[PDB]
C-alpha cells in the first residue's frame, strides 16, 4: 500500500508513520497543465479529410490493430512529419489524433519551466522516455534546429534501441528544403503531409464551423464572405 | 557462499567424494559445535536480542547525512542536510569501509553519531545511457557484407569469447574501432547486430548529444560517462555521428568552437588516459570521416579502420530478398528491374520502398504487393 | 502426437513373445529362431547410445514381463543354445524392466545362466547393457553375499572375473574419463578385502597403459589421504606398486610413503627404503629421493648407508645429513644477504614509533617485563643467520641485571641467533657461558642443544648437555640440560641417550619441574616402541600424582611426552594399551584423552569425533574438570591439521560460534588455540572472526584467557597487514590492558609473525599434505599454556624455543652438480586440476613467474618452461635436481 | 557405480552449510548494516559509553582573536557569530586565526582544531597508485629520459650533490612533440619510479561554469602541494588550459585566461612554491604564452622527434619480444620501411601482425605476415597518417 512518489502523514515526536496522503501529481498532467494546448477533434477539423485519412494509416492503425502489419510482414511506422504553411490545422490535428486514439500528447519545446518535471539537469533529451515508457500509449509533439537535432536524438533511440511501442512523434514544420539531409535519408522519416492554404470550398465550412458560438442573424450568404 | 572454488573434476572421481565428506569433516565436527550455545549461556537469544539491541541503540528518525572527510579513530566531520556539518563519532555496527566521501550515511537524532552507510539509488543517467535488451536479430538480417563483419567479431566478439588466441599469441587485442561511409549504409544496423551478440554491458551515445550549454558540463560528462563505463566491468561504449560536434554550430552553447574544442580535449585525454583504462571497448561511427581531429584517428586511440562501400548489384538483390522475406509477395514483380532503379541505392532505400509499398497495399486493403505499388513507389520515394 | 503408421516394434515383439508360448511347445523351430529375430534385433536396436527411448526396452515388458516370468522359470526344460537366446535377451531390459526391488531379483534372469561371453553384445555399448547392472550387482548382491560369505559360490567365482573383464571393458572402448570408473567397481566389489580385487586388477592395470596411471594415481592418493581404518590400512599398500611394476616414474616413492609408514607397518617403509636403495640407476633421482630423508619428513636413517660401495653413491649419506643441511645453511648465508636481510634490522620495535604522539606525551611504559619483549628485538630477528657482534647488548646488560629466567631468556636467544648451526655455535655460546650462573650456564647450554638441531653429529652425545646435567643438586642445572638434548635429539632414535635420560625420569627426584619436562624430552625421540619410557612415566605418575589432588604441571607435561610416544596410528591398540593403563581417578583418567588421540592426528574416523565431544559436552561441570574437557577440546585440534585445505571451511564458520561466545569455560577459556593449532596458513575467515572475540577483552573472566589468546592469535607466520589489528591493540595496550602482565606478551605478539623475512613452513604439511613431525616439537606448548602461574616463572623454558622444526621457507633451488643454473619457475595458486580434457589445466595465476631464490607463500604450486621438462620428481620436494633434455626440435 | 550416492552427499552438505550458517547470523541483507558478529565492541559498554558521555562537538571556523584576552571571534555555516573560549584540555598556541574547531553546543567552546578544506575534487585527482610502465619500455629517447631524470628525481633522491655544490636544481619542464609519441607513456614510467605525492592535472578538467572557479582549484592545488615536503604535479594538455591572450571587441575566452594568470601567479615571485616540481606535456607549443614560456616555470623543454632508424629497432623489439615469431626474421628491413612512424604505430604492426597469424591457422608469424602488416597500417591507412599538421603543429 506504500507506493513510492507518495505523500505521508507522518507524526513529529518519534517520526512514527501516520497516513498516507491521497496524491499530488503526475510529472506531466503538471507539464500539459503548463503548456495547455488547445485541445480539438474531428468536430472542428475544416476540410482535410484526404490528410485525416493519411494520418490514420500511420497512427490510427498501429494501436487498434498492430497484427495488422504482421499479416504483411512490415515493420510499423514511427515518424510523422507535417508540413505547410503555419495557421493551417497541425496543432489541433496532432492534438485531435491523439485526443481520438487515446495517446498523451506530449509536445516538447525546449523550455526550462517544463525542465523541473523532467529532471535536475536533464543532461540528455532520452530522460522525458521515463515518463513516456510510464505512459506507454504516447505521441510526442514537435513545433519548427534544436527541434531538428532532438527529433536525430529521438529517432537514434527509436530505431530499435528502444523496445517499448506506441510511441510516436510527430513534427510540424514549414519549408522542407531547408531541413537536415540526415533528418532527409529516405529510411529515416514515414510520411510527409503537406497542408495546402485552403480553396473556395476549405474556406466555407471554417466559417462554418466557427460559424456556431456566435448569435448571427438569418440571411448571410457565407459563400460570398468565403468568395 | 564462496565456501570452496574446486569444482573441476567432471566424473565419478573419489576425491570429489573425499572432498564432500571432508566438507562433511568441517560440517559434521563442526555441527557438532554449533549445538553448545544456548545450552551454555542462552542469556540473550543473539539472533534479535543483541540486533534489537543495536536497534535500540539507533533511534527510529535516523536522519540521512553525507561524508566528506574521515578520521580514523570512529570520528569524523559529516555533513547535514542543512549545510551546518558536524563533528560526530562513528559507531562498530559501521563496517568501517563502505564510507568514501560523499557517500549518503544514517545519523544520529540527538548527537548526530554516524548510526548506518545507505545504498545508493544510483542516477537516472545511467539507465538512460544503458540498452538494456537486445535490439534486433543476428548478423544473419546484414547480408552482402561478409568481410567486416569478420573484422568486428575479430576486434569485439572474438576477444571476449576466446581468450587463448591472444595468449598463445602472446598479444592483446587492437583498442578502437570507427566506422564510415555513405549515410544509411548500415553503420548502426551493424551495432544492432553487435548488440544482440555481445553479452558485455551496452552504452551508446549520439555525438550531437554531446554538446551542452554550460561550460565544462560537456567535459564533465564526458569523465561521469567513462567512470559509468569503467565502474560496471566487460563493456562497449557506441559513438554515432561524431562529425556532428564538429560540423554544427547551436547558440545554445555558451562557449563557441574552444568550447568544443575542451570538450574533444578531455575526450582525447579519455581514449588515451595514462590512467588504468579496464576492459572497454570502443565502436564509433560516422560519414564525413574527414571533418574531425586526426589526432583521435591515430594507431593507439583508434586502432580499426572500417568502410562501408556502396552495395554492388548482386547484394542489393540479397538485400532485397531480406526485406522482402516474410511479406506475400505477388508474383507479378521482378526485383531485378528494381535493383537498377537507382544507381546508388542504399539499403535503406530498399526497405523504405518495400514498407511503403506494403502502405500502398493497406490503402487498398489487399493482402499481397502487386508491381504499380512499387512502380509508384519508387515515384514516392526516390523522386520528389 | 503422431502414432501409428511405423509401430512395427510394438507389434511384432507384441505378437511374436505373446506366441512364444503357443510356439515353445509343439513348435520347435519358431521357438529359437524367433528368439534369434528377437535377440539380434533387440542387440543391434539398443547398441546405439543416441536413441536411449528403443523401440523394444520400453515397449515389450508390458507383457513381456509376464512373459518372461512364465518363459525362463516356468519351461523347466531349458536346453544349451535356448538359454543363450533367451538369457542374453531377457537379461539387457531387465534393470529397466524391473523397478528399484530389482536388487534382490537380478539373479532370477541372469543366475539361471550367464549366456557364454556376454561382453559380444556388449562391445559397443558402453554403460546402458549390463555395466549399470553390473553396478548393481557390486552394489547389492555382493555385498550380501560377500559380507560374511566372500568366499562363497557362483557369486563370487564368476564374478570375480565378470568384475575383470567389465572392469577392463572401463579402460577398453575410448580411454575417456571412464577410467577412473574402474576403482568403484574395484573399491565397492568387496570394501574391506580390497586386495583381491586389487589383485585382479593391479596386473591388468600393469598390461594397461603407461600415460593412463597419473589420473588414476592421484586418484588413489586423494582415496589414501583418510578413510575407515581397515580401507586407508588396505588401499595404501595397494596404492604402492603402482609406480613400481607398471610404471618407473620412481621417483615420489619416500614422500608418499611416509603416508604408507605408520599405520601399515614400521618396516613396511624400511622394506621400501631396501626399494630406494635397490634402484641404483644413477645419480640424480637417487640423490632427490634421499634428501626428503634427513630433514624434511623424518629423520633416524643415518645408519643404513654405510654398505660395501661407499665411494660418492653411499658416501651420499653425510652429503645428506650436513653438506644439504649446509645448502640449507648457504641459502641464508649467500642468498639471503643478498635480497633484503642486513645484520642488525632490528626496526619493529621502530615500528613500535608513534605513541608517544597519538594522544597527548608518551614516557609512560617503564615496565620490568617489557625487557623480557626486547630480548626477542635480538632474539625473534636474529634466525637465518642474524650473528651480532657487540648488539647483544639488550641481552648482556639484561643478562647481569635482574630476572632469573631472563637470565635463562638472553643466553637461550643464542641459539635462535645462531640456527641450524655446527660449525661456530660452540664458540658463540662459550663467551657468555662463563658467568658462573646457575641460569646463564643453563640457558646457553640449552641453546647449544638449539644450535645443532637436525645436525646430530658430535657434537653432544654424552658431551656438553651431560656434563650440564651432572652438575645438580639444584635449579636449571638439573632443568635445562634435558631439553636441548631431545630438542636435537628429537629426530634419532638412539636408544643409548634415551636411557642416560630414563634416570631423570626413575630418580623418583622432587624437583617436578625437571619431571614434567623429562618426559616432554624423551617423549621427543621416539614415537614407536621403548614401553620403558611409558613405564617410567606411569610408575612416576603413580608415585606422584596419586597422593595429590594439585595443580597442571603433572597433566601439561607427563601425559604428553606419553602422546608423544605412541602418535601416528590408527588401529584403536595403543588407547586399549593406555586407557585401561591409567585405570583411576579421573583426575588421573585425565590421560584417557592424550593417547587415544595423540594417535590420530591425521585420518578420517569421525567417529572419533563423536566420541571426542559426545561423552563430555557440557554438563555443567561446577568446577570439576574443565581441565579434562579443555584437553577434550585440545585433542579436537588435530583431525584438523593434515586433512589439507579439504572441510576446513566451516572449520572457521562456527569456531566462533561454539564456544568461545557462550560456553562456560572451554571457549572462553581456552578452545582459540584450535586456530593456534590449526593454522598459521591465513585468511580473513578466521582472521576477521577471532577480533570480535579479542577486541573484545571482557574483563570480567580471567582476562588473561583472551590475552593467552592475544600473542596466540599472533600465531601466523607468513606476515601479512596484521599489523593493524595488533599495533591497535597494543596502542589501546598502553593504557588499558596492563603492562604488568603483559608487556611480554603483545610485543611477543607482535614479534611473531616477521621473525626473518623468510622460514616460515612450520605447519605439518609438506609435498601435498605428508606431517614431517612437526608435532612432537609444538604440541607441548598449546598443552603447556593452561593460562596460568607459566608466564612469569615455569613457562619461560617453553615459551622462547618450542617449536624449531623450521624447515626453511622455499623451493627455488637448481642442485646441478656445478650450481650454475638458476631456475625457470613460475609461481600459482594451489593446484586446480583433477581430470578435464587432455593436458588438464593445472592452475590459473599465470601472471607470476621468477627465476631465483625468492619466496614460498601459502597455496603456492610453481611449474615451468623452457623444455627443461623437470624429469626429475614430478609433484613437490623443493630440491629437484633439473637435469634437462631437448627431443624436441 | 555411486552415480546418484555422489551427488546427495554433495548436495545435503552443501546445503546443510545453508541450514547452520542461518542459525548463525549472517542473514537479514539491510539497507546498510554490519554483519551481526563483526559489531559487538559496542554492545553493552559503548553503547553507554561513547553515546551518553559523548558530545556532538560541532565544528566551526575562526574568524581571529584579540590582544590581552582569550576572547575569540568564531564563525559558523549559516548561523551568527560568536565571542567564545578555549577548554583547559587545548594550549592557546594552535588556536590559530582562520581555523576549524571542534565546538561544543552549550557553553559553544573550542575543543580541538581541525585540518582545513581540501575540496574532494582536487582530492580526488591524486593518484594514491602507480603503473607498471618502465623505461625499458620507453626505449628509443634515451637521452631524453637522461635529461628529463636528471631533473625530477636526482635531487630528490640526492639532494647533496646540487647542494654541496651549490646551485638550486630547475623546478619545470614541458613535454612536446606530435601525439602517440611517448610523452603521456613517457610520464607513466615517472609515475612508476618515483615516490612523493605524484598529483595529476589534466588541464580540460579546470574549465568551470562559474566565473573565476577554476582559479580557486589551482589555488587548493597549491595549498594542498605546499603542505607536503616534495611533490611533483603533472600537467596534460595545457593548451585547453591556456594559449594566450588575443582579446579583441567582444570579450571572448575570458575566463581560462584568469586561471592562467592564476597558475603563473602561483609558479613564480613572493616566495614560491620552494619543493614543489611541475611536469607539463602539450601537443602543439606554438599556440602558448611566452610568460608561460619564461624559465623559472619551463626551464627544460623537451622535443620528442622521430627515431632515426635505431630507435625504432629498439621499439621493434619491444613490442614484438613477447609473441610467437618466426626466429629468422629481420626487424631492420622493417624499420627502412618506416621512415616517419611512431611508436604506437609500430605497435599497431606488430599488433596487427600477430592477427594476421590468427586469421588462417598460424600459431607464429611469419616475415610476410610482418609484409602484411606494413603497406595495410604504414601505406593503406595513409590517407590519415595524424602526422603531417603537426609536424608544424598546427
Ligand atoms: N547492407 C544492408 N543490408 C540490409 N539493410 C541495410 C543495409 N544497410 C542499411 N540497411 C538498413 O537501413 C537502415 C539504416 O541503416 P544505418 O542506420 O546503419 O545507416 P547509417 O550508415 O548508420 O546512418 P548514420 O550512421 O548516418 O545514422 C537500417 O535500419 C537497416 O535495416
Ligand atoms: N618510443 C616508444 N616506444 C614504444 N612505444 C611507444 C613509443 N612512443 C609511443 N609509444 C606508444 O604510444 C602509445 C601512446 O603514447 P602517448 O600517449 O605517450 O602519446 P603522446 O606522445 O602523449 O601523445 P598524446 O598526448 O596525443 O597521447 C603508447 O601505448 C606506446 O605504446
Ligand atoms: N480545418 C479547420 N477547421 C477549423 N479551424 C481550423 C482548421 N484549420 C485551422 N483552424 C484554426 O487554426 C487554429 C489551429 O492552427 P494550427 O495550424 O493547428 O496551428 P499551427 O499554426 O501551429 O500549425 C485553430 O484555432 C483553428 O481555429
Ligand atoms: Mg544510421
Ligand atoms: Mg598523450
Amino acid at each position: 500500500d506504500v507506493t513510492p512518489n507518495c505523500r505521508v502523514a507522518l507524526r513529529n515526536d518519534s517520526y512514527t508513520l501516520h497516513k498516507i496522503l491521497p496524491n499530488k501529481v503526475d510529472p506531466l498532467v503538471s507539464l500539459m497543465m503548463v503548456e495547455k494546448v488547445p485541445d480539438s477533434t474531428y468536430e472542428m477539423i475544416g476540410g482535410l479529410d484526404k490528410q485525416i485519412k493519411e494520418i490514420k494509416e500511420v497512427i490510427e492503425l498501429p494501436v487498434k490493430h498492430p497484427e495488422l502489419f504482421e499479416a504483411l510482414g512490415i515493420a510499423q511506422p514511427k515518424g510523422v512529419l507535417l508540413y505547410g504553411p503555419p495557421g493551417t490545422g497541425k496543432t489541433l490535428l496532432a492534438r485531435a489524433v491523439a485526443h481520438h486514439t487515446d495517446c498523451t500528447f506530449i509536445r516538447v519545446s525546449g523550455s526550462e519551466l517544463v525542465q523541473k518535471f523532467i529532471g535536475e539537469g536533464a543532461r540528455m533529451v532520452r530522460e522525458l522516455f521515463v515518463m513516456a515508457r510510464e505512459h506507454a500509449p504516447s505521441i510526442i509533439f514537435m513545433d519548427e534546429s534544436e527541434v531538428q537535432r532532438t527529433m536525430l536524438e529521438l529517432l537514434n533511440q527509436l530505431d530499435g534501441f528502444e523496445a517499448t511501442k506506441n510511441i510516436k512523434v510527430i513534427m510540424a514544420t514549414n519549408r522542407i528544403d531547408i531541413l537536415d539531409s540526415a533528418l532527409l535519408r529516405p529510411g529515416r522519416i514515414d510520411r510527409k503531409i503537406e497542408f495546402p492554404p485552403p480553396n473556395e470550398e476549405a474556406r466555407l465550412d471554417i466559417l462554418k464551423i466557427h460559424s456556431r458560438k456566435m448569435n448571427l442573424t438569418r440571411g448571410i450568404n457565407l459563400r460570398k464572405i468565403a468568395e | 557462499a564462496s565456501k570452496l572454488p574446486l569444482v573441476t573434476p567432471h566424473t565419478q572421481c573419489r576425491l570429489k567424494l573425499l572432498k564432500l565428506e571432508r566438507i562433511k569433516d568441517y560440517l559434521l565436527m563442526e555441527e557438532e559445535f554449533i549445538r553448545n550455545q544456548e545450552q551454555m549461556k542462552p542469556l540473550e537469544e543473539k539472533q534479535e536480542e543483541e540486533r534489537s539491541k543495536v536497534d535500540d541503540l539507533r533511534g527510529t528518525p535516523m536522519s540521512v547525512g553525507t561524508l566528506e572527510e574521515i578520521i580514523d579513530d570512529n570520528h569524523a566531520i559529516v555533513s547535514t542536510s542543512v549545510g551546518s556539518e558536524h563533528y560526530v563519532s562513528i559507531l562498530s555496527f559501521v563496517d568501517k569501509d563502505l564510507l568514501e566521501p560523499g557517500c549518503s550515511v544514517l545519523l544520529n537524532h540527538k548527537v548526530h553519531a554516524v548510526i548506518g552507510v545507505l545504498m545508493d539509488d544510483t542516477d537516472p543517467l545511467v539507465t538512460v545511457m544503458k540498452v538494456e535488451k537486445a535490439p534486433q536479430e543476428t548478423y544473419a538480417d546484414i547480408g552482402g557484407l561478409d568481410n567486416q563483419i569478420q573484422e568486428i567479431k575479430e576486434s569485439v566478439e572474438l576477444p571476449l569469447t576466446h581468450p587463448e588466441y591472444y595468449e598463445e599469441m602472446g598479444i592483446k587485442p587492437p583498442k578502437g574501432v570507427i566506422l564510415y561511409g555513405p549515410p544509411g549504409t548500415g553503420k548502426t544496423l551493424l551495432a544492432k547486430a553487435v548488440a544482440n551478440q555481445t553479452s558485455a554491458t551496452f552504452l551508446r551515445v549520439v555525438g550531437s548529444e554531446l554538446i551542452q550549454k554550460y561550460l565544462g558540463d560537456g567535459p564533465k560528462l564526458v569523465r561521469e560517462l567513462f567512470r559509468v563505463a569503467e565502474e560496471h566491468a566487460p563493456s562497449i561504449v557506441f559513438i554515432d555521428e561524431i562529425d556532428a560536434i564538429g560540423t554544427k554550430r547551436y547558440d545554445s552553447n555558451s562557449g563557441g568552437e574552444r568550447e568544443i574544442q575542451r570538450t574533444m580535449l578531455e575526450l582525447l585525454n579519455q581514449l588515451d588516459g595514462f590512467d588504468s583504462r579496464g576492459d572497454v571497448k570502443v565502436i564509433m561511427a560516422t560519414n564525413r570521416i574527414e571533418t574531425l581531429d586526426p589526432a583521435l584517428i591515430r594507431p593507439g586511440r583508434i586502432d580499426r579502420k572500417i568502410e562501408f562501400p556502396l552495395p554492388d548489384e548482386k547484394t542489393k538483390k540479397r538485400i532485397f530478398q531480406i526485406h522482402t522475406s516474410r511479406m506475400t509477395l505477388a508474383d507479378d514483380v521482378t526485383l531485378d528491374d528494381l535493383i537498377m532503379a537507382k544507381d546508388d541505392l542504399s539499403g535503406a532505400d530498399i526497405k523504405a520502398i518495400c514498407t511503403e509499398a506494403g502502405l500502398m497495399a493497406l490503402r487498398e486493403r489487399r493482402m499481397k504487393v502487386t508491381n504499380e505499388d512499387f512502380k509508384k513507389s519508387k515515384e514516392n520515394v526516390l523522386y520528389k | 502426437m503422431e502414432e501409428g503408421g511405423r509401430d512395427k516394434a510394438p507389434v511384432q515383439p507384441q505378437q511374436s513373445p505373446a506366441a512364444a508360448p503357443g510356439g515353445t511347445d509343439e513348435k520347435p523351430s519358431g521357438k529359437e529362431r524367433r528368439d534369434a529375430g528377437d535377440k539380434d534385433k533387440e542387440q543391434e536396436l539398443s547398441e546405439e547410445d543416441k536413441q536411449l527411448q528403443d523401440e523394444l526396452e520400453m515397449l515389450v515388458e508390458r507383457l513381456g514381463e509376464k512373459d518372461t516370468s512364465l518363459y525362463r522359470p516356468a519351461l523347466e526344460e531349458l536346453r544349451r543354445q535356448i538359454r543363450s537366446s533367451t538369457t542374453s535377451m531377457t537379461s539387457v531390459p531387465k534393470p529397466l524392466k524391473f523397478l528399484r526391488p530389482h536388487y534382490g531379483k537380478l539373479k532370477e534372469i541372469y543366475e539361471n545362466m550367464a549366456p557364454g561371453e556376454n561382453k559380444r553384445f556388449a562391445a559397443d555399448i558402453i554403460s546402458v547393457l549390463a555395466m549399470t547392472m553390473s553396478g548393481e550387482r557390486e552394489c547389492l548382491k555382493y555385498r550380501l553375499v560377500g559380507s560374511q560369505e566372500e568366499l562363497a559360490s557362483w557369486g563370487h567365482e564368476y564374478v570375480r572375473h565378470l568384475a575383470g573383464e567389465v572392469a577392463k571393458e572401463w579402460q577398453e572402448l575410448d580411454d575417456a574419463e571412464k577410467v577412473q570408473r574402474e576403482p568403484l567397481l574395484t573399491l565397492v566389489k568387496e570394501i574391506v578385502p580390497y586386495n583381491m580385487a586389487h589383485n585382479a586388477e593391479h596386473e591388468a592395470c600393469d598390461l594397461l597403459m603407461e600415460i593412463e596411471q597419473v589420473d588414476m594415481l592421484e586418484k588413489d592418493i586423494d582415496e589414501n589421504a583418510y578413510a575407515k581404518v581397515c580401507l586407508y590400512l588396505t588401499s595404501c599398500v595397494n596404492y604402492v606398486p603402482e609406480p613400481e611394476n607398471s610404471a618407473l616414474l620412481r621417483c615420489a616413492l619416500g614422500v608418499f610413503r611416509k603416508f604408507s609408514r605408520f599405520p601399515e607397518a614400521l618396516r613396511l617403509a624400511l622394506m621400501l627404503n631396501d626399494m630406494e636403495l635397490v634402484e641404483d640407476i644413477f645419480t640424480s633421482c637417487k640423490d632427490v629421493v634421499v634428501q626428503k630423508q634427513m630433514a624434511f619428513m623424518l629423520g633416524r636413517h643415518g645408519v643404513f648407508l654405510e654398505l660395501s660401495e661407499d665411494v660418492e653413491e653411499y658416501e651420499d649419506l653425510t652429503e645428506i645429513m650436513s653438506n644439504v643441511q649446509l645448502n640449507s645453511n648457504f641459502l641464508a648465508l649467500a642468498r639471503e644477504l643478498d635480497i633484503m636481510e642486513p645484520k642488525v634490522p632490528d626496526d619493529i620495535y621502530k615500528t613500535h614509533l608513534e605513541n608517544n604522539r597519538f594522544g597527548g606525551s608518551g614516557s609512560q611504559v617503564d615496565s620490568a617485563r617489557m625487557n623480557l619483549a626486547s630480548s626477542f628485538v635480538n632474539g625473534f630477528v636474529n634466525a637465518a643467520f642474524g650473528q651480532d657482534k657487540l648488539l647483544t647488548d639488550d641481552g648482556n646488560k639484561w643478562l647481569y641485571k635482574n630476572k632469573d629466567h631472563g637470565m635463562l631468556s638472553a643466553a637461550a636467544s643464542l641459539g635462535m641467533i645462531l640456527l641450524w648451526d655446527v660449525d661456530g655455535g660452540l664458540t658463540q655460546i662459550d663467551k657468555y657461558l662463563y658467568s658462573s650462573e646457575d641460569y646463564i650456564k643453563s640457558g646457553a647450554l640449552l641453546a647449544c642443544g638449539i644450535v645443532n638441531s637436525g645436525v646430530r653429529n658430535e657434537c653432544d652425545p654424552a658431551l656438553a648437555l651431560l656434563s650440564d646435567y651432572v652438575l645438580h643438586n639444584s635449579n636449571t642445572m638439573r632443568l635445562g640440560s634435558i631439553f636441548g638434548l631431545g630438542l636435537a635429539y628429537a629426530g634419532s632414535n638412539r636408544e643409548d641417550v634415551l636411557t642416560l635420560l630414563l634416570p631423570v625420569m626413575g630418580d623418583s627426584k622432587s624437583s617436578m619441574e625437571v619431571a614434567g619436562v623429562t618426559a616432554l624430552a624423551c617423549g621427543m625421540i621416539a614415537v614407536g616402541s621403548c614401553n620403558g619410557d611409558v613405564t617410567s612415566t606411569i610408575l612416576q605418575t603413580i608415585m606422584e600424582k596419586s597422593e595429590t589432588e594439585l595443580k597442571d604441571t603433572y597433566a601439561r607435561w607427563l601425559p604428553l611426552g606419553l602422546g608423544l610416544n605412541h602418535l601416528g596410528k590408527g588401529e584403536a591398540i595403543e588407547a586399549i594399551l593406555a586407557a585401561l593403563e591409567v585405570v583411576s581417578e579421573p583426575f588421573r583418567s585425565f590421560a584417557n584423552t592424550l593417547v587415544d588421540v595423540c594417535a590420530y592426528a591425521g585420518s578420517g574416523n569421525v567417529l572419533k569425533v563423536q566420541q571426542l565431544l559426545h561423552i563430555c559436552s557440557e554438563h555443567f561441570d561446577s568446577k570439576e574438570k574443565e581441565e579434562d574437557k579443555d584437553k577434550k577440546e585440545k585433542k579436537d585440534k588435530d583431525k584438523k591439521e593434515a586433512p589439507a585445505d579439504m572441510g576446513a571451511h566451516q572449520g572457521v564458520a562456527v569456531l566462533g560460534i561454539a564456544l568461545i561466545a557462550m560456553g562456560e569455560e572451554i571457549g572462553a577459556e581456552m578452545a582459540l588455540r584450535t586456530f593456534g593449532h590449526l593454522l598459521r596458513y591465513g585468511e580473513p575467515t578466521l582472521r576477521r572472526a577471532v577480533p570480535l572475540a579479542l577486541a573484545l577483552i571482557s574483563v570480567s573472566n580471567p582476562r588473561l584467557n583472551i590475552l593467552d589468546t592475544l600473542s596466540k592469535f599472533s600465531h601466523d607466520a607468513d606476515p601479512e597487514v596484521s599489523y593493524n589489528s595488533i599495533f591497535a591493540m597494543g596502542m589501546v595496550g598502553s593504557g588499558t590492558n596492563n603492562a604488568r602482565l603483559a608487556a611480554m606478551l603483545r610485543q611477543l605478539a607482535q614479534y611473531h609473525a616477521k621473525d626473518p623475512n623468510n622460514l616460515f613452513m612450520v605447519r605439518l604439511a609438506q609435498g601435498l599434505t605428508h606431517l614431517g613431525k612437526g608435532t612432537l616439537t609444538l604440541c607441548p606448548y598449546h598443552s603447556d599454556r593452561q593460562l596460568m602461574s607459566q608466564v612469569a616463572v615455569a613457562g619461560l623454558l617453553t615459551v622462547l624455543v618450542s617449536f624449531l622444526d623450521v624447515r626453511n621457507i622455499i623451493l627455488g633451488k637448481s642442485h646441478y652438480v656445478l650450481y650454475g643454473l638458476v631456475a625457470a619457475m613460475q609461481p600459482r595458486m594451489l593446484v586446480t586440476f583433477d581430470e578435464e580434457l587432455r593436458p588438464l589445466p593445472v592452475s590459473v595465476r599465470v601472471g607470476q613467474a621468477v627465476d631465483v631464490v625468492g619466496q614460498a607463500g601459502k597455496p603456492k604450486t610453481i611449474t615451468g618452461f623452457q623444455t627443461h621438462t623437470t624429469p626429475v620428481l614430478l609433484a613437490h620436494g623443493e630440491r629437484a635436481e633439473l637435469a634437462t633434455e631437448e627431443f624436441l626440435p | 557405480t555411486y552415480s546418484r550416492q555422489i551427488k546427495q552427499v554433495e548436495d545435503d552438505i552443501q546445503q546443510l552449510l545453508k541450514k547452520i550458517n542461518e542459525l548463525t547470523g549472517i542473514k537479514e541483507s539491510d539497507t546498510g548494516l554490519a554483519p551481526p558478529a563483526l559489531w559487538d565492541l559496542a554492545a553493552d559498554k559503548q553503547t553507554l559509553q561513547s553515546e551518553q558521555p559523548l558530545q556532538v562537538a560541532r565544528c566551526t571556523k575562526i574568524i581571529n582573536a584579540d590582544s590581552e584576552d582569550p576572547k575569540y571571534i568564531i564563525n559558523v555555516k549559516q548561523f551568527a557569530k560568536f565571542v567564545v573560549d578555549l577548554s583547559d584540555q587545548v594550549a592557546p598556541t594552535d588556536i590559530e586565526e582562520g581555523m576549524r574547531v571542534g565546538v561544543d553546543r552549550n557553553k559553544y567552546q573550542i575543543h580541538i582544531p581541525l585540518p582545513p578544506k581540501i575540496d574532494p575534487t582536487v582530492t580526488m585527482m591524486q593518484v594514491e597508485e602507480k603503473p607498471d610502465v618502465t623505461y625499458s619500455d620507453v626505449g628509443g629517447c634515451k637521452e631524453q629520459i637522461e635529461k628529463l631524470r636528471e631533473v625530477v628525481e636526482t635531487p630528490l633522491l640526492h639532494p647533496e650533490r646540487f647542494v654541496n655544490l651549490g646551485i638550486e636544481p630547475p623546478k619545470g619542464v614541458l613535454l612536446f612533440g606530435p601525439p602517440g609519441t611517448g610523452k603521456t607513456l613517457c610520464a607513466r614510467a615517472v609515475a612508476n619510479r618515483t615516490d612523493a605525492c605524484f598529483i595529476r592535472v589534466i588541464g580540460s578538467e579546470l574549465v568551470q561554469k562559474y566565473v573565476g572557479e577554476g582559479a580557486r582549484m589551482v589555488r587548493e592545488l597549491f595549498e594542498m602541494a605546499r603542505t607536503k615536503k616534495a611533490c611533483l604535479i603533472f600537467f596534460d594538455e595545457i593548451d585547453a588550459i591556456g594559449g594566450a591572450r588575443f582579446d579583441d571587441g567582444a570579450g571572448g575566452d575570458n575566463e581560462v585566461q584568469r586561471t592562467m594568470l592564476e597558475l603563473i601567479n602561483q609558479l613564480d615571485g613572493f616566495d614560491p612554491r620552494g619543493n614543489i616540481k611541475v611536469l607539463m606535456a602539450t601537443n602543439r607549443p606554438d599556440t602558448l604564452d611566452p610568460a608561460l614560456m619564461r624559465p623559472g616555470r619551463l626551464d627544460r623543454k623537451i622535443e620528442f622527434s622521430l627515431p632515426d632508424l635505431e630507435g625504432r629497432t629498439h621499439i621493434f623489439k619491444i613490442h614484438a619480444r613477447s609473441m610467437s615469431v618466426e626466429r629468422d626474421i629481420r626487424f631492420e628491413l622493417l624499420a627502412r620501411l618506416c621512415p616517419n612512424s611512431t611508436g604506437a604505430e609500430i605497435r599497431s604492426v606488430c599488433t596487427e601482425a600477430g592477427m594476421f597469424a590468427i586469421r588462417a591457422r598460424r600459431k607464429i608469424a611469419t616475415e610476410k605476415d610482418f609484409l602484411e602488416a606494413v603497406n595495410k597500417v604504414i601505406k593503406s591507412y595513409a590517407k590519415f597518417s595524424a602526422t603531417p599538421r603537426y609536424m608544424t603543429y598546427n
